[PDB]
RNA sequence: GCAGUCAAGCGUUCAUAGCGACAUUGCUUUUUGAUUCUUCGAUGUCGGCUCUUCCUAUCAUACCGAAGCAGAAUUCGGUAAGCGUUGGAUUGUUCACCCACUAAUAGGGAACGUGAGCUGGGUUUAGACCGUCGUGAGACAGGUUAGUUUUACCCUACUGAU
RNA sequence: AGAACUGGCGAUGCGGGAUGAACCGAACGUAGAGUUAAGGUGCCGGAAUACACGCUCAUCAGACACCACAAAAGGUGUUAGUUCAUCUAGACAGCCGGACGGUGGCCAUGGAAGUCGGAAUCCGCUAAGGAGUGUGUAACAACUCACCGGCCGAAUGAACUA
């Protein structure tokens, strides 16, 4: 027992992400270059997976 | 490319004084004094009168220019945080475990105490940063309501209570357990 | 120690380098066992694990029925010989090696256990109270 | 040996969780070679025992992030070398596959670290056998056994003492 | 390792390249005075922390040949340009609504008319708003969405080249 109204707001603190290919780091969702400045700020990126 | 000079626009409500004195700046308002030091930023003020300041920088480059930009909605935050107030509406989050949370007097210093947190046998406390006091809303259950003056008092002691939260070396899309900010309001019924 | 072990053993000194050949206290028909290694010790350079009372050690067979030769097995010494110290003081010893085949959770491949019996290895065995001789 | 770039496919659906061919750019010296620049008026040459130290391209632990992560177990990566990386049968062994314990049993050098530190099993002399080659004397990473391993009282470095 | 036209080094000093025979300038009897080459002009070193225009901040900067290292690929980091586009009759944002209808042209026919779809497209009312995009459910009624656009009042977006 959860409920949207107490889930889908934890999605954009947990589920609601982009992730780099290369340094793995959680972006913003519209978030076009990773800001880490060991992995050269490339700008290649998946969507963090939802649940099944 | 130096762009000569620019300048934005401070703007002040009847009942709350500005005092900026080389570069540091009080405020005084109906929420009380605020005081802030942007003393590393280095911007020229113009005060032209009273709800018109103007901040300007001459010779600048791109980056130059960027920190006067935030330097307005720096002060102008404090200023609108003087009259409306900051208030967030952070709402309990918890699926078997329900959460404890206690205001304890600790040496008068205001601790934070967080108990039952997914059932750990750990004790979780965090100190409550200056100025901000702390409410459980009505007739909203599983509700804690944090207000003050600064955005930075507000914002920077709820998101570490939001962050004192994370759950160890588990699934954190499996377990939603936590405490998040949800709504930024402002103190003030009305606005 | 080791895991399925409850019980918390309190340090005793060591008395069963490895090769060392204890006596066998019950029905599994091997005259004797063979030390090979010890569940629990430590590494160190050119340091042979040790072995002592209450310890849960691996172990062969040298004599007795075929079924027990060639197959490593799990077994508890009951018996160090090496004078050892309660924390109340006192020095004990028996006058023999001895052990016992058994199984990984403590349960007994034996039936009854020949000569006395040290409680440091009983009580830290919960099982074996009952598959006891007499103790201490 | 290691590290990238791109990506057809595999991965349920699905280039990118993880794979990763097709090619493709580099780094390292730890192998093995090429060169032979330096030493035949001799830098004592394998490995083991011993003993510190150092580099990480970290195996485990601290802290985290992704996962085709429910939990568990495990995988991929980052800050990190601070500490820890074994006990045994056979081998002269480097190496190796082996049984077990293991938090894990990672990789490497430091004139293939260290012979006025040892051993000296090996290889390398003189003895000896056998197989092959040689008409014979003899030869062989062959296979086997037998084979003196010196000096410190010098300066320096250090450990201690005035 | 091997050759060709020169020049050096061996047989050659001096200043500079921190240092080094073959690199740069220069080929020395011994003194004096003067002016220059190469190189330098923070301090160690004698000499301008002299002038000018700029560009770069790097939680592994760069620093001037032979001389003693680096690439392929990325980066709205930043700066400068090129070509396309778009423009105060009003942009791009970010709020406020709405997108009407002829006709569900025509077709799957069990019904979706834009939309479990299509071989494929004209008209009417708008200073606007599509036989036309998801919510919707085999369809249908509601808006999403270019747009009138009210607010907003100006240049911006894309690709690259460096």
């Amino acid at each position: 027992i959860i409920e949207p109204s107490l889930k889908a707001l934890a999605s954009k603190y947990n589920c609601d992400k982009s992730v780099c290919r290369k340094c793995y780091a959680r972006l913003p969702p519209r978030a076009t270059n990773c800001r880490k400045r060991k992995c050269g700020h490339t700008n290649q990126l998946r969507p963090k997976k939802k649940l099944k | 490319m130096k762009y000569i000079q620019t300048e934005q626009q401070i703007e002040v409500p009847e009942g709350v004084t500005v005092s900026i004195k080389s570069r540091i700046v009080k405020v005084v308002g109906p929420r009380g004094t605020l005081t802030k030091n942007l003393k590393h930023i280095d911007v020229t003020f113009t005060k032209v009168n009273n709800q018109l300041i103007k901040v300007a920088v001459h010779n600048g480059g791109r980056k130059h220019v960027a920190a006067l930009r935030t330097v307005k909605s720096l002060v102008d935050n404090m200023i609108t945080g003087v009259t409306k107030g900051y208030k967030y509406k952070m709402r309990y989050v918890y699926a078997h475990f329900p959460i404890n949370v206690n205001i304890v007097e600790k040496d008068g210093a205001k601790f934070i105490e967080v108990r039952n947190f997914l059932g750990d046998k750990k004790i979780r406390n965090v100190p409550v940063r200056d100025g901000v006091t702390i409410e459980f809303s009505t007739n909203v259950k599983d509700e804690i309501v944090l207000s003050g003056n600064s955005v930075e008092d507000v914002s920077q002691n709820a998101a570490d209570l939001q962050q004192i939260c994370r759950v160890r070396n588990k699934d954190i899309r499996k377990f939603l357990d936590g405490i998040y900010v949800s709504h930024k309001g402002f103190i003030t019924e009305d606005l | 120690s080791g895991n399925g072990a409850q019980g918390t053993k309190f340090r005793i000194s060591l008395g069963l380098p490895v090769g060392a050949i204890m006596n066998c206290a019950d029905n599994s028909g091997a005259r004797n066992l063979y030390i090979i290694a010890v569940k629990g010790s430590g590494s160190r350079l050119n340091r042979l694990p040790a072995a002592s009372l209450g310890d849960m050690v691996m172990a062969t067979v040298k004599k007795g029925k075929p079924e027990l030769r060639k197959k490593v097995m799990p077994a508890i010494v009951v018996r160090q010989a090496k004078s050892w110290r309660r924390r109340d003081g006192v020095f004990l010893y028996f006058e023999d090696n001895a052990g016992v085949i058994a199984n990984p959770k403590g349960e007994m491949k034996g039936s009854a256990i020949t000569g006395p019996v040290g409680k440091e290895c009983a009580d830290l065995w919960p099982r074996v109270a009952s598959n006891s001789g007499v103790v201490v």
